[PDB]
C-alpha cells in the first residue's frame, strides 16, 4: 500500500492524478503534514526539498524538480540561455532583462540593439505591453515595480486561415526520475478569434492569445483551441507539409536543448529523494515555418479534453515506474 | 588555473588553485545561571514536600 | 550500577510479584537457592539491577513483600522460589484490609507503613546508585490499592528525585471479587496520576479475554491470568536487565514515553501469546511484529484503533535479523501512520535483546502510550458513578473516617484525565 | 610545536574518541602499551605528533585527552580495553548517573556538580603545554550529556582559555540509531548555547554514515563500532595536518581562517572518498575528487548545487600529486554546479599527505592507495538545520516533553530563545546562499 500527500489543492492536473491513484486501491492519501509518504504532490512555492528523503524505510518521490525555476522564470530563462555555453541558439527571440529605476541590469545593452533597428528602418516592435518606442516601454516598467523582460515581438507570425488568426503552441513535457524526457503526443493551439492587426498594437486582444483574454470566441474551433489532427490537416491542405516536419522536429529539438542544459543542476539520479515534473512549453511559429520558444511553464494546466489521458500517463511512467502496482501516449526524446 | 603558495616536504605538499577572483559571559554570570536553576529546582521540591505534608 | 527496589503489596501484588521473580530468576540463571548456574555472561552483566549479592556468590532479590494479612505471603514462602527472598523483607500484618481502600490507605495500612519504609530504607542504603522503585499491586482490593498508593506517596516524600514505576492490575466485572472495586480503583488512579512516572495498566478484562478466546482456556484461573502478567513484566523490564542502548534505565524510559506528566499510563503487549503448553514453531519477525500490535495481544482491553499513539517502545527478544526487525517496524508505522501523532516525530523506538524468554526462541513485547487508554478509565468511571450517585456501599468507607468529598475529587480528577487523552487525540 | 587537547563528552564522544585514538596510534606506530619504537627522543620532544601525545621518562606516549561522562559504563570499557595502558585514570572522568537524554539535566543539574572537576583535570593537561592552541570537542547533539554538559563546558572554556581556539565534532541525530525522541530539543538547545563559543564545528549526521556503511561496506545493520571507525577516518583526515608535517591547517586558527569567513556560519560540510569494503576483492585522483561532489559521500545529506560555497579545502592522503588534482578539478568545474559567493574567490586549498590512510586490522574498511576528505563551507548544510528546527516546532507547539526540562530548573523561555537563534541562523544562510 503506497501513500501520498497533497499540498496543492489548486492543481487541476494533480487533483486528477491523486484521484486516479485512489482508484487503483493501492494508493492511500495522508494528511498534509504526515511525513511518512511515498509521494509528494507539492506546493508551487517554497517546497521543503530539504526535508525530503530523510524518512527511513521510505522511497520518497516529489512532483517538482528543485532548480527548474531557472527555466520557468522569464528573467531566469533569458539569463540561462545567454550564459550557458550549450545554449548560446536561433530558436529564442532577442531578449534582455530590465530592472526598474527604483529597483546586474542590461538596459544600455537593449538600447544598443534598438539603435540598429531604428537606424536600419526594419522591425523595431518589442514586448514586455507591445510598443515600438523604448521610452513607452521603460516608463511602463518603472511604473509597475516588478522585474520585467524585454523581448523582440515577432511581427511576421504564421497566420491561420480563414480569419488571419494568430496562435501559440502548447506542448506538455514530462521528465521522470531517470530524467527521461517524454513529449505528450497531444499538443494544443491557443488561437486568437480576432483577425491579426499589423498597424494598431494598442489592441492587445488580437495579439495576445491567452485563453482567458480570448474568453468571436468559439466560432472557428471549440474553446479557441485547435488540436494537432486538425492543425496537421491544415498544413497539408494549405502549405503541402506536415506538422511533424515543419514544426515538431524543431519543438522536440528545443525541449531537448533546454532540459539537457540544466540536467546536471537539477537531476536527482544520486539524491536521497527523487523528482519528476510536468512542463508546459509555449512556442511561436513565424510565416517561414520557423519555431520560436516563448516560455516554459513549471505548473501548467491541461486542455479539458486531454486531462484524462495525460494524467493517466503521469501515473504510469512517472509514479508507477517508481512504485509498481500489483502504444505509449508519450514520445521519448532520447539523449 | 593559477597554482599559488606551493609548499613541499617529505611528508607531502600543499598549495592553492584559484579558478576565479572574487566579484562572552563571565564566570560569575555562568554561576548565576546554574544557581538560578538550582533554586528553581529547590522551590519545586519544596512545593512538593509542602503538598505531601498536607 | 543502577539498582531498582521492588515492592509487592496485597494478594494480587504478591502473587504476580512472586511469579515475576520466578521467571526472571530463570532467565538470569538463578536457582531457588540463590546460586548462579547459567551459561551466558550476559545474564550477570546487569543482575545488580534487581539482585543483591551475598558472600558465596549468592543472589538475593531486591524485593520487599507487603500485606495486611499473612495468608498470601505464607504461600509465597512455600512457593518454588520462596527461599530466595530475604526473610527480613517480609512485612505483614494480621487484620487484613477487607477489600477496602480506606483501610489500606488510612487505618490498617497506616499502622504497618513505617515498618515497610524501614525495609525500603535499608535496601536503598545498600544501593550504589538507586534509580528507583517498582510496585506490583491491584487497584481493586484494599492492601495493594490503598496501602500501595500510601506507600508510593511516602516513598516519594523520602526519595523525591527517584523514579516511581508501577504494574497496576485494573479491576473488571468479568473477573471481580467485590462490587466496591470501582471505588478502590478510582481512589487509586487519583494517586497514580500524581505520584508515579510510569504505570503499566494491566487489565483483568483483557487477561481474561486472552485466556478465553485466544488461549482457548474455557475457565481461566488467576494462575492463567498471572502467566500472561509475568511474561509481560519480563518483557517490559528486558531493557533494564540486559545490556542495551534503548530505555536502559527508568528515567530514560520515562523521558521517551511521557510527553505530558499526567499521561503516563501504558498499554502493554506481548507476542506470541502462550498458555502455561510449549510452542515448537518459532514465529517469523513479521509475525511477531504483526501480533504485538494487534489489539488481541493488548493487556489493557483498549482498542488502539480508537485512539492515537503518543509514544511506542518495542522489545524483540531472541536471535533474529535486526535488519528484518527494522523493516517490519517501519512497515507497521508506514501502513498505519494515521494512528501515530505527527507532532511527535519518530515516536516509535525499538530494542533487541539476544536472550529469549524460557520456552521461546523469540518474542516481542509492546509498550504503548495510547490515547485509547481513556476507554479503560471511562469504564471504571461509569461503574464508579453508577454506585456513587446512589451513595451505594459508601458506609464501608465513611466508617473508616473518609468523607464523600474525597470520592468526588477522585472522580473529578479521573474524568479530567479522560478529557486530557481526548484532547491530544484530536490535536 | 603547539599542543592540542581533545575532550570527549558523553557516550558518543567517548566511543568515537576511542576509535580516533586507536587510529592515531596505528598511524604513528604507537603500541597499546604507550611505546613508540620510532621515537628516538626518549621522554620528550616537539615533533608534529607531540601535538596530540605527551611523553613520560619511561618512553610512554600518552594522549592529550580527557574523557568525561556522567555514567561510568562507557568509559569503564576504556579503563579495561586494549588501550587501557595508554591513558592515566585522571584523564577518565565518570559520574554516577547520566543526564537521561535531558539537556537541562546535563547542563544545569548534573553539570553544576562536576564542571569544576572536569576543568581541573583539563587544567592539568594545559599546564603541561608549552603552547596550547586550544581544544577539540567530541560529542553528540541528542544526548543529555553530549548536548547539556558540552555547552556548559564550552562556556567555561571560553572564560578559562579566552585566546584558545575551540573545534567541534558533533553527532547530528538520526532516528535509525537514535535512542531518544527529544533529541531535536537537545540539539537546538546546545547549538544555541555553544554557538558563540565554537570557532569551527564539523557536523556528522548518523543517517549519512549509516547509509554509507550499508551502501559501500555492505553492512546490513551498521553498529556504533561500524559508524565510529568510519567517523574516525574522517576525523583523522581533518586532524592529520595537526599531527603530521605539512603547511595546510597546521594550526587550529587556520581552520577558521580557511573555512569560516563569518563566525556564526562555522559548520563546514565534510565529504569523504573512497569508502571500500574490506571483504570486497583502485580509484584515481580524478575519481575520488569527483566523488567529493556526490551527496551520497557527504557527512550530511544535502544538495550543494542549490547553495553557495564560501570556502573549499581538499585533504588528500596517499599517492597523490598536484598535477593530478588540478587536472581533476579542471574537469569537474566544467561538469558540475559549483557556485561561490561573489565576495569570495572561486578556488580550492589543497593538502597532500603521502602516507595512505591507515585502517584498523580486521575492520570493515579496505586499504586504499589514495583517499580525500573535502571540507567545504556551503549554505546547503542549512538543510540540516531546517529539518531539525521543523521537528522542534512540531513537538514544542504542543509543549511535548517540556516538563522534563522545566523540572530540572530550566525555564521554558530558553526553548523559544534557542529556537529564535536558530531561526536567525537559517536566515543568515538564506542571505548568503540565495539570490532572490
Ligand atoms: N556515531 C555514533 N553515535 C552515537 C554513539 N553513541 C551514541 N550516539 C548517538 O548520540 C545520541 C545519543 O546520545 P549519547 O551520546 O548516547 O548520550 P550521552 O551524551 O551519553 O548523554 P546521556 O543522556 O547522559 O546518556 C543518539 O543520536 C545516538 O545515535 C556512537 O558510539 N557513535
Ligand atoms: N515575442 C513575442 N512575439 C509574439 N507574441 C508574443 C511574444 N511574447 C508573448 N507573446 C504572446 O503573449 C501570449 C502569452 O504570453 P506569456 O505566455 O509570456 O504570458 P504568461 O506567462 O503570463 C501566460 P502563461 O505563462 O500562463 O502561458 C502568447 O500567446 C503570445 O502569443
Ligand atoms: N491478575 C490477577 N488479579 C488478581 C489476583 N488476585 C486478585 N486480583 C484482582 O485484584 C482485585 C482484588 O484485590 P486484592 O489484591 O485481592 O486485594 P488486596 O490483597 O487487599 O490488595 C480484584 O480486581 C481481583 O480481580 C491475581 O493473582 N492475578
Ligand atoms: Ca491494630
Ligand atoms: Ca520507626
Ligand atoms: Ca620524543
Ligand atoms: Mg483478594
Ligand atoms: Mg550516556
Amino acid at each position: 500500500m503506497y501513500t501520498f500527500v497533497v499540498r496543492d489543492e489548486n492543481s487541476s492536473v494533480y487533483a486528477e492524478v491523486s484521484r486516479l491513484l485512489l482508484a487503483t486501491g493501492q494508493w492511500k492519501r495522508l494528511r498534509k503534514d504526515n511525513p511518512r509518504f511515498n509521494l509528494m504532490l507539492g506546493e508551487r512555492n517554497r517546497l521543503p526539498f530539504g526535508r525530503l528523503g530523510h524518512e527511513p524505510g521510505l522511497v520518497q518521490l516529489v512532483n517538482y524538480y528543485r532548480g527548474a525555476d531557472k527555466l520557468c522564470r522569464k528573467a531566469s530563462l533569458v539569463k540561462l540561455i545567454k550564459t550557458s555555453p550549450e545554449l548560446s541558439c536561433t530558436w529564442f527571440p532577442e531578449s534582455y532583462v530590465i530592472y526598474p529605476t527604483n529597483l546586474t541590469d542590461e538596459r544600455e545593452v537593449f538600447l544598443a540593439a534598438y539603435n540598429r533597428r531604428r537606424e536600419g528602418r526594419e522591425g523595431n516592435v518589442w514586448i514586455a505591453l507591445i510598443s515600438s518606442e523604448a521610452s513607452e516601454l521603460l516608463d511602463f516598467i518603472d511604473e509597475q515595480g516588478q522585474v520585467h523582460v524585454i523581448q523582440k515581438y515577432l511581427e511576421k507570425p504564421l497566420l491561420l486561415e480563414p480569419g488571419h488568426r494568430k496562435f501559440d503552441i502548447r506542448s506538455w513535457v514530462l521528465v521522470d526520475h531517470l530524467y527521461n524526457i517524454y513529449l505528450y503526443r497531444e499538443g494544443v493551439l491557443r488561437t486568437s478569434s480576432e483577425p491579426y492587426n499589423s498597424a494598431n498594437f494598442q489592441d492587445k486582444t488580437c495579439h495576445l492569445t491567452n485563453h482567458c483574454i480570448q474568453k468571436n470566441y468559439g466560432r472557428y474551433e471549440e474553446g479557441n483551441e485547435m488540436f494537432f489532427e486538425e492543425f496537421n490537416q491544415y498544413l497539408m491542405d494549405a502549405l503541402n507539409t506536415t506538422l511533424e516536419n515543419s514544426i515538431l522536429l524543431q519543438i522536440k529539438h528545443i525541449i531537448r536543448s533546454c532540459l539537457m542544459c540544466i540536467e546536471p543542476a537539477i537531476s536527482t539520479k544520486h539524491l536521497h529523494y527523487q523528482s519528476f515534473q510536468l512542463f508546459g512549453f509555449d512556442f511561436m511559429v513565424d510565416e517561414e515555418l520557423k519555431v520560436w520558444l516563448i516560455e516554459v511553464n513549471g505548473a501548467p494546466a491541461c486542455a479539458q479534453k486531454l486531462y484524462a489521458e495525460l494524467c493517466q500517463g503521469i501515473v504510469d511512467v512517472a509514479i508507477s515506474s517508481v512504485f509498481p502496482l500489483a502504444t505509449s501516449i508519450f514520445i521519448k526524446l532520447h539523449h | 588555473m593559477e597554482v599559488i603558495e606551493l609548499n613541499k616536504c617529505t611528508s607531502g605538499q600543499s598549495f592553492e588553485v584559484i579558478l576565479k577572483p572574487p566579484s562572552d559571559p563571565s564566570l560569575e554570570e555562568i554561576q548565576k545561571k546554574l544557581e538560578a536553576a538550582e533554586e528553581r529546582r529547590k522551590y519545586q521540591e519544596a512545593e512538593l514536600l509542602k503538598h505531601l505534608a498536607e | 550500577m543502577r539498582e531498582i527496589v521492588h515492592i509487592q503489596a496485597g494478594q494480587c501484588g504478591n502473587q504476580i510479584g512472586a511469579k515475576f521473580w520466578e521467571v526472571i530468576s530463570d532467565e538470569h540463571g538463578i536457582d531457588p537457592t540463590g546460586s548462579y548456574h547459567g551459561d551466558s555472561d550476559l545474564q550477570l552483566e546487569r543482575i545488580n539491577v534487581y539482585y543483591n549479592e551475598a558472600t558465596g556468590n549468592k543472589y538475593v532479590p531486591r524485593a520487599i513483600l507487603v500485606d495486611l494479612e499473612p495468608g498470601t505471603m505464607d504461600s509465597v514462602r512455600s512457593g518454588p522460589f520462596g527461599q530466595i527472598f530475604r526473610p527480613d523483607n517480609f512485612v505483614f500484618g494480621q487484620s487484613g484490609a477487607g477489600n477496602n481502600w480506606a483501610k489500606g490507605h488510612y487505618t490498617e495500612g497506616a499502622e504497618l507503613v513505617d515498618s515497610v519504609l524501614d525495609v525500603v530504607r535499608k535496601e536503598s542504603e545498600s544501593c550504589d546508585c538507586l534509580q528507583g522503585f517498582q510496585l506490583t499491586h491491584s487497584l481493586g482490593g484494599g492492601t495493594g490499592s490503598g496501602m500501595g498508593t500510601l506507600l508510593i506517596s511516602k516513598i516519594r516524600e523520602e526519595y523525591p528525585d527517584r523514579i516511581m514505576n508501577t504494574f497496576s492490575v485494573m479491576p473488571s466485572p468479568k473477573v471481580s471479587d467485590t462490587v466496591v472495586e470501582p471505588y478502590n480503583a478510582t481512589l487509586s488512579v487519583h494517586q497514580l496520576v500524581e505520584n508515579t512516572d510510569e504505570t503499566y495498566c494491566i487489565d483483568n478484562e483483557a487477561l481474561y479475554d486472552i485466556c478465553f478466546r485466544t488461549l482457548k482456556l474455557t475457565t481461566p484461573t488467576y494462575g492463567d491470568l498471572n502467566h500472561l502478567v509475568s511474561a509481560t513484566m519480563s518483557g517490559v523490564t528486558t531493557c533494564l536487565r540486559f545490556p542495551g542502548q534503548l530505555n536502559a534505565d527508568l528515567r530514560k524510559l520515562a523521558v521517551n514515553m511521557v510527553p505530558f506528566p499526567r499521561l503516563h499510563f501504558f498499554m502493554p503487549g506481548f507476542a506470541p501469546l502462550t498458555s502455561r503448553s510449549q510452542q515448537y514453531r518459532a514465529l517469523t519477525v513479521p509475525e511477531l511484529t504483526q501480533q504485538m500490535f494487534d489489539s488481541k495481544n493488548m493487556m489493557a482491553a483498549c482498542d488502539p484503533r480508537h485512539g492515537r499513539y503518543l509514544t511506542v517502545a518495542a522489545i524483540f527478544r531472541g536471535r533474529m535479523s535486526m535488519k528484518e526487525v527494522d523493516e517490519q517496524m517501519l512497515n507497521v508505522q508506514n501502513k498505519n501512520s494515521s494512528y501515530f501523532v505527527e507532532w511527535i516525530p519518530n515516536n516509535v523506538k525499538t530494542a533487541v535483546c539476544d536472550i529469549p524468554p524460557r520456552g521461546l526462541k523469540m518474542s516481542a513485547t509492546f509498550i504503548g502510550n495510547s490515547t485509547a487508554i481513556q476507554e479503560l478509565f471511562k469504564r471504571i468511571s461509569e461503574q464508579f458513578t453508577a454506585m456513587f450517585r446512589r451513595k451505594a456501599f459508601l458506609h464501608w468507607y465513611t466508617g473508616e473516617g473518609m468523607d464523600e468529598m474525597e470520592f468526588t475529587e477522585a472522580e473529578s480528577n479521573m474524568n479530567d484525565l479522560v478529557s486530557e487523552y481526548q484532547q491530544y487525540q484530536d490535536a | 610545536m603547539r599542543e592540542c587537547i581533545s575532550i570527549h563528552v558523553g557516550q558518543a564522544g567517548v566511543q568515537i574518541g576511542n576509535a580516533c585514538w586507536e587510529l592515531y596510534c596505528l598511524e604513528h606506530g604507537i603500541q597499546p602499551d604507550g611505546q613508540m619504537p620510532s621515537d628516538k627522543t626518549i621522554g620528550g620532544g616537539d615533533d608534529s605528533f607531540n601535538t596530540f601525545f605527551s611523553e613520560t621518562g619511561a618512553g610512554k606516549h600518552v594522549p592529550r585527552a580527557v574523557f568525561v561522562d556522567l555514567e561510568p559504563t562507557v568509559i569503564d570499557e576504556v579503563r579495561t580495553g586494549t588501550y587501557r595502558q595508554l591513558f592515566h585514570p585522571e584523564q577518565l572522568i565518570t559520574g554516577k548517573e547520566d543526564a537521561a537524554n535531558n539537556y537541562a539535566r546535563g547542563h544545569y543539574t548534573i553539570g553544576k556538580e562536576i564542571i569544576d572537576l572536569v576543568l581541573d583535570r583539563i587544567r592539568k593537561l594545559a599546564d603541561q603545554c608549552t603552547g596550547l592552541q586550544g581544544f577539540l570537542v567530541f560529542h553528540s547533539f541528542g544526548g543529555g550529556t553530549g548536548s547539556g554538559f558540552t555547552s556548559l563546558l564550552m562556556e567555561r572554556l571560553s572564560v578559562d582559555y579566552g585566546k584558545k581556539s575551540k573545534l567541534e565534532f558533533s553527532i547530528y541525530p538520526a532516528p535509525q540509531v537514535s535512542t531518544a525522541v527529544v533529541e531535536p530539543y537537545n540539539s537546538i538547545l546546545t547549538t544555541h548555547t555553544t554557538l558563540e563559543h565554537s570557532d569551527c564545528a564539523f557536523m556528522v549526521d548518523n543517517e549519512a554514515i549509516y547509509d554509507i556503511c550499508r551502501r559501500n561496506l555492505d553492512i546490513e545493520r551498521p553498529t556504533y563500532t561500524n559508524l565510529n571507525r568510519l567517523i574516525s577516518q574522517i576525523v583523522s583526515s581533518i586532524t592529520a595536518s595537526l599531527r603530521f608535517d605539512g603547511a595546510l591547517n597546521v594550526d587550529l586558527t587556520e581552520f577558521q581562517t580557511n573555512l569560516v569567513p563569518y563566525p556564526r556560519i562555522h559548520f563546514p560540510l565534510a565529504t569523504y572518498a573512497p569508502v571500500i569494503s574490506a571483504e570486497k576483492a583502485q580509484l584515481s585522483v580524478a575519481e575520488i575528487t569527483n566523488a567529493c561532489f556526490e551527496p551520497a559521500n557527504q557527512m550530511v545529506k544535502c544538495d550543494p548545487r542549490h547553495g553557495k560555497y564560501m570556502a573549499c579545502c581538499l585533504l588528500y592522503r596517499g599517492d597523490v600529486v598536484p598535477k593530478d588534482v588540478n587536472a581533476a578539478i579542471a574537469t569537474i568545474k566544467t561538469k558540475r554546479s559549483i557556485q561561490f559567493v561573489d565576495w569570495c574567490p572561486t578556488g580550492f586549498k589543497v593538502g597532500i599527505n603521502y602516507q595512505p590512510p591507515t585502517v584498523v586490522p580486521g575492520g570493515d574498511l579496505a586499504k586504499v592507495q589514495r583517499a580525500v576528505c573535502m571540507l567545504s563551507n556551503t549554505t546547503a548544510i542549512a538543510e540540516a538545520w531546517a529539518r531539525l528546527d521543523h521537528k522542534f516546532d512540531l513537538m514544542y507547539a504542543k509543549r511535548a516533553f517540556v516538563h522534563w526540562y522545566v523540572g530540572e530548573g530550566m525555564e521554558e523561555g530558553e526553548f523559544s530563545e534557542a529556537r529564535e537563534d536558530m531561526a536567525a541562523l537559517e536566515k543568515d544562510y538564506e542571505e548568503v546562499g540565495v539570490d532572490s
